[PDB]
């Protein structure tokens, strides 16, 4: 029930539906099953980044 | 200021000048509006919920 008079009012008409993923343009894939499967790992104190 | 008090004596103006004085006062401020989400939130869904 709402009386006479002029209310402002929050958007509830239109909301997203689609979406518009953009991502750069990069295809080769990390290598890291060639890492993590490397014969010889460092040592905790010599650690390699 | 020097001020002479007499008992016998009394001091009236012969002349008169209109003096015309400014007196400014505020009546109203800005009328403001805010949004709950709009502003809380934004246009995030889940914020909304």
């Amino acid at each position: 029930e709402i009386d006479k008079g002029i209310y402002q009012t929050s958007n509830f008409r239109v909301a997203p539906s689609k979406e518009v993923v953009r991502f750069p343009n990069i295809t080769n894939l990390c290598p890291f099953g060639e890492v993590f499967n490397a014969t010889t790992f460092p040592s905790v104190y010599a650690w390699e980044r | 200021s020097s001020i002479a008090y007499s008992n016998n004596t009394i001091a009236i103006p012969t002349n008169f000048s209109i003096s015309i004085t400014t007196e400014v006062m505020p009546v109203s401020m800005a009328k403001t509006s805010v949004d709950c989400n709009m502003y809380i939130c934004g246009d995030s869904t889940e914020c909304a919920n």
